[PDB]
């Protein structure tokens, strides 16, 4: 439900050093999916950090409508139950909650526990797998009602089968009408993108549609 | 897991009224979608009514719509079925079932079942 | 029109049982959420037990487990089964009902109250 | 012009029966809209639409994003009473203690030795239905929003508590805030600015209490 | 629910100063609105000063305004009353009280009370 | 323009003395407004008004909804230090560890074996007044808002910590955000864009530091 | 016009008691916060104890319970009661105050510091 | 790890009585051995009476034996000193102290101290 | 406090590869910024690579850039150093260190250290 | 011949007990009275073995259950506190609770005996739980050092009659008490004053003084 | 339940010494009976030494008795094998394994295994 615009944007993490992002340009229309691809260290997370205001541009301009939900590359779990971790200070709606769980491939895992979503997380209670942790982190982010969704490599510690189900039913079906920026380097994901931004060493190597990328 | 036990069945005069209860024993009763199912002599188990864990979602079979009412008490771990204006067609063994998956009315999605109660209607 | 008629009150010994009954009479399309309330002398009126049409019940901490609220939707009657009576239960018991009169074009309720029932529990 | 609905229709399942059919209303800033109707009319579904959980197939919905929703069905998270009420929001004693008072919780909370620091489980099985409903409403009214969607909050409350809460919370505490109340009580409808009566997804009545009285 | 004990009372010459303390023993001290009250010989208990559980709200009697100061330490479960520029009118038994209800300066709203401390302001 | 108040007056009690009398100010985007005054002047009450907890009887208030408020009175919720700082806000390591550093909490947190995973009780009885104040300020600055209302955060802090926090947090970390700081320190007032001095609900001074210096 | 004067320091044995005092003299309109700070050789200056005008106190973990800070608002004096002295307590003790000068138009404060008092604890 | 505050001091005529109180603010009050100490004009802090965590052990100075009584209330975190049949010799500042170690009556073993209360016995 | 133990060192021919591991024993591993440091005999401890508690930030010495990779497993309390395309210059004792302060590459900021492992690159 | 003391004397560091003599037969109730500091608790410590006699000899069977003057409650539930390390028997448990006037208090709680303690109880509730724990332990000899100290006279009367006298009726008991009401029901009475035995005999013998 | 990782392997001259370490990642380390096992090229996995969860019981293969020593540190979730006076016979891949069952030295009773470390003598 937002517009994301970047015009000739450049930024530095360290004063007088090498720019982390060099001359970035893009316009994401309401409800569109932007795929951000690139090599390791390209500046993908740094671009999302800029949208969040954690990185100030030295040159250029950024425009957006706030109400942003961010999903980190690195899963984080707070002490408390599974439900406590997903809802996270957001009012509880059963339909929204149970729909998000289904979409994020969590129902089967949660139902395996006798206490279900009331199982206590962290060291005190239980230790989940990397995939379970990643799914709970994504669930929390998609449960938050925002205008823009910044999903930084959420499928990183997930198996290809789960990732396929989550991408199709969550990113594409559940969040279909919400503006989304997905940090991914998978063609499988790129085919479903509205626009694609390819970064390499802070620079924009490609910006356009999937058909434009296909014609290269 | 949850252990289910139904009660309230019996013989009733047509246009009558009967109230079925089902108490569940186990943890996370609010996670389960509860449902009432009927098995007519010779026929398969047909769905009657369902309740979401919250109680927010209630769905009924077209045949029972407007006459039957499904309710829940998570504090008492009980699910109820109020069967008003009964017809001889409603004669069947009424089962209470729990589903660990969100929102389905097909009995195939329900893992935990009760013993059942016979409910007979005569014109 | 519509009237609510309580019955079952009286003077009992402590530990005794008592069943209060309250029936809704008149032009009633439907009844929602009937309940029982009590008022001790000088003190304000408060809840005892409430019951939804579907049969979900709530109780005052002081009566929970000892008292039982029930309803016959066919008879449009609410009942308060009062067990193990204490001299603390001495009060005037009022019956309440959210009634939709047949005359109403929509499914809208109005609050109806009973005249009250005196229940007195003696130590001896 | 806080909440506006124009020729709005929506479906829960594609090709099915529309849950809401040609809905029209305009709720001005700080007004109280009462949403009445039979069971299954589409009242909750209308609120779900305002929340964005239901997308309209046809029509347009206009409002400011700041919404606080009170469910028909009480939910209590593991933690203290204070933890449940203040939730994500920051703590202000005046606001906290005023909300407790308005929501008829002060007496219940003071009955505990630990007061608001009493630990609740999930679902608040320790508390009564009314206590649970009051904590849920308190949490909703403690959230500072522009619009308050109160879906049948008085459902598991006694008529005396409901009267106190409606008068001192919905009417006095939230007097200047736009709020939608799902209620089928005449007692509540008399205090409404506008009334929407739904029946089988359709709008059977829309207008003032005087207009409803003249029927 | 909370046990209160005052200290700091005694004899003082007019224009003098005195500091009263009150320690509370019990759970959820921060829930209580603490207050200082005085009972003059022959007179009723009059309100002096109050402090909200947080310490955010402080209210004083018109007579003591500008001379008395109420303070709180929730970590130490104590409430204090700094009485500066004392007049012989202030001779009374000073009580410290706790209220489980929000913002009242009326002693009728205070359920828990301390033993009290005599404060004597000599004209001499 | 970020925050504006024109001819604003308000009362806590109807028919009483107004808590704030004819308040006027305009704080531009990214500016620092210092609110000074005697005890009981109406400083907190002014911030409450910006929150909407105090309704003006007369006048108008304009601002963007994104507000983060730091109370005069530190409050701690039951849970870990991390739980208290990220109060329902998404976790970002860089922001988190940067806020901790700015709010002089790193040394205290690293003293504990469990670090930020140490469990606190309600009111932070286990921590010192300074530690409690720092955690409360950290929580407020961690929240990403357009306007930061900091009501006397340095009240229970030593002058050395306060100097570090003011310079590295208020001035450096929050450098381009609109901030309203309730302070009566000249050391803080010299760094302010505009200064509002309140006395018994009334505005005794409104202007720049140079204008204040010339008195 | 305004001066802060510390006193009470000296050479003591371990376990000894000591009372430091610091009085504000000159054109004082009011004082808001007062505190005791210490600096041991080579180490940096740090807080010992602080006190608000109303009397609310905070302490360093190392001194809490052993040391007591108090103030006489009539005498414009802050006091540090140092009990069960340890050799670690050896340092120069500084007094701080947020003072409003009588010349100041409004209730605005300025930070004032004392010259310091040497406290030496022997074993 | 405990903050102590005494009260109950003042002026009294010989043969009189006075009751001192001391409230402790902090965790594990029951672990500490509480003691009352008095410092006469010019003299060192002398032991008066002590009470163990439990309250099982009470010891008094020979001078005060049979006239003074030490009591404890672990639920209220307070220690008391009932001083009966007072002599002018008892004029001193009475301190309340806590020791984290078991059974010592020497003030050197007491780490946490209160502000003290002046007790003056005339005639 | 954290106790660190490195492994994976030894002798390798130039152009070769070696993977070093370091397990941490203690609470709140995720709080620490982990780093690999190398001490050439008769040379000061030099920074090699660092990783933030989260793993979000990784920094390398210019000499090792493009050849060495730092990784973390908070569930296994370990940090790894993959050393590819080794040169004889990399011969040094490789140390694993933890820092409780956020984002510094200077070994002076790291409080906890391991025993070290000798890495020898021949030919 | 359950408990015997012959010319027993001991010092903690004046002797705390000086030439103590007594013989308590099986199932008898010995009342130990005296002024504050008389050496009553100290006499029990000697029976335990926590105090070594300098002179004299003490004889008894090892099965002892001791109730302290000072109530102590462990961090668990009420049941955890009463049962302690002893195997659970419902009849024994519920009988002890009835006798020690705890049923009403326990039943006041929603969790009953499963309530977690450090809830702070009243001095009386604490004393009752401590006595219950001691009487729940099955021993041959019961040393009850001033258990009714922080109890009201009405509860104390009920506990003394139904627990000390009825519940433990055929068991040897040593009760530290200075109440005439308790002394009348004693088989033998020992009165201590400044470590010395001022009286030793029956209630009738005490009455005749 | 437990993830094991060995270290300390390598090349040594006969009569020499080597110390192997094995860190376990998981819950309830103390429940497991830890063991060191060796698999020579062409041979099966043979038992070397075992430690009970407590550390109270230590058992060694007859071949290694008096030369090898098994130790445990439950606080560090580690098990060690000190191999003194090594013979060329000891050349094998040394594995560290955990058993959830009390007192067995048969590698068949050990469910969780490490990657192994080559030891050459
Ligand atoms: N918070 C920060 N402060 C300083 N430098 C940073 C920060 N975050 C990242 N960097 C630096 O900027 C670059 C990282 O870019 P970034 O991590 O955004 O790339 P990426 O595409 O997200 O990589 P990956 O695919 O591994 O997530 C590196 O040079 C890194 O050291
Ligand atoms: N989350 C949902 N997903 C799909 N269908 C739904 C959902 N919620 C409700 N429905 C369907 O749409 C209809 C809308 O009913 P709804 O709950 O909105 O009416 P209501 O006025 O809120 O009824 P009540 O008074 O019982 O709350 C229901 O009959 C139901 O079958
Ligand atoms: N929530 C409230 N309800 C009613 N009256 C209040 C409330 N908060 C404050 N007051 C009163 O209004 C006045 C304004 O005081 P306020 O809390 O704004 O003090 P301040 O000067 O701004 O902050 P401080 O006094 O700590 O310096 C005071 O006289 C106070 O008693
Ligand atoms: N553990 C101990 N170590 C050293 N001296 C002790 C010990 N216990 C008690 N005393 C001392 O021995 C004396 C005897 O006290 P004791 O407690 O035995 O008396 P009692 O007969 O039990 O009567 P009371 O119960 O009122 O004390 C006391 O004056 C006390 O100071
Ligand atoms: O199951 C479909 C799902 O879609 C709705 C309709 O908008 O809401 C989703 O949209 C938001 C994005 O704005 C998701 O983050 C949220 O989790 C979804 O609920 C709603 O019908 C349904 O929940
Ligand atoms: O370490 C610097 C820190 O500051 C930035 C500046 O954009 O972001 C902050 O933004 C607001 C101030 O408006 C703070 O409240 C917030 O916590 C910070 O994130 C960013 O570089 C860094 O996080
Ligand atoms: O109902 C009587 C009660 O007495 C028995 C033994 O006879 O149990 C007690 O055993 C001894 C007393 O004989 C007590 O010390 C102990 O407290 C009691 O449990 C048994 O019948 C009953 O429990
Ligand atoms: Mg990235
Ligand atoms: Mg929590
Ligand atoms: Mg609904
Ligand atoms: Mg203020
Ligand atoms: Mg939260
Ligand atoms: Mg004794
Ligand atoms: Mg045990």
């Amino acid at each position: 439900t937002t517009e994301v615009v970047m015009e000739n944007v450049t930024a530095f993490w360290e004063e007088g050093g090498t720019p982390v992002l060099k001359d970035i340009n893009f316009k994401i229309e309401r409800g569109q999916l932007l795929a951000v691809a690139g090599s390791t260290g390209a500046g993908k997370t740094s671009l999302l950090m800029m949208i969040m205001g954690e990185l100030e541009p030295s040159e250029g301009k950024i425009k957006h409508s706030g109400r942003i939900s961010f999903c980190s590359q690195f899963s984080w779990i707070m002490p408390g139950t599974i439900k406590e971790n997903i809802i996270f200070g957001v009012s509880y709606d059963e339909y929204r909650y149970r729909s998000v769980i289904k979409a994020c491939q969590l129902e089967e895992d949660i139902s395996k526990f006798a206490e279900k979503d009331n199982i206590v997380l962290g060291e005190g209670g239980i230790t989940l797998s990397g995939g379970q942790r990643a799914r709970i982190s994504l669930a929390r982010a998609v449960y938050k009602d925002a205008d823009l969704y910044l999903l930084d490599s959420p499928f990183g510690y997930l198996d290809v089968l789960t990732e396929k189900e989550i991408f199709e039913s969550c990113v594409c079906k559940l969040m279909a009408n919400k503006t989304r920026i997905l940090v991914t380097s998978k063609m499988e994901h790129l085919k479903k993108a509205d626009k694609i931004l390819i970064l390499h060493e802070g620079s924009s190597y490609f910006y356009g549609t999937f058909s434009e990328l296909q014609n290269l | 897991q949850v252990q289910l036990q139904e009660s309230g069945g019996g013989l009733v005069q047509a246009g009558g009224s009967l109230r079925l209860s089902c108490t569940a024993s186990g943890r996370a009763f609010s996670w389960y979608v509860m449902g009432w199912f009927r098995q007519a002599p010779g026929k398969e188990r047909e769905f009657v009514a369902t309740v979401s864990g919250n109680g927010s979602r209630r769905d009924y079979a077209d045949s029972v719509k407007g006459r039957f009412t499904i309710s829940r008490d998570n504090a008492k771990n009980t699910v109820y079925l109020q069967m008003n204006s009964l017809k001889p067609e409603d004669t069947a063994v009424y089962y209470c079932a729990a589903s660990s998956t969100y929102y389905y009315t097909d009995p195939e999605k329900y893992d935990y079942w009760g013993q059942g109660t016979q409910v007979t209607v005569s014109s | 029109q519509v009237q609510l008629q309580e019955s079952g009150g009286g003077l009992v010994q402590a530990g005794s049982s008592l069943r209060l009954a309250c029936a809704a009479t008149g032009s009633i399309r439907s009844i929602n959420n009937m309940g029982w309330y009590r008022q001790a002398p000088g003190k304000q009126r408060g809840m005892v037990a409430i019951i939804t049409r579907v049969g979900n019940t709530d109780y005052a901490d002081s009566v929970k487990g000892r008292f039982t609220i029930s309803r016959d939707n066919a008879k449009n009657t609410v009942y308060l089964q009062m067990n193990s009576l204490k001299p603390e239960d001495t009060a005037t018991y009022y019956c309440h009902a959210e009634i939709t009169e047949q005359s109403r074009p929509f499914y809208l309720t109005d609050d109806y109250w009973g005249q009250g029932t005196q229940v007195t529990v003696s130590s001896a």
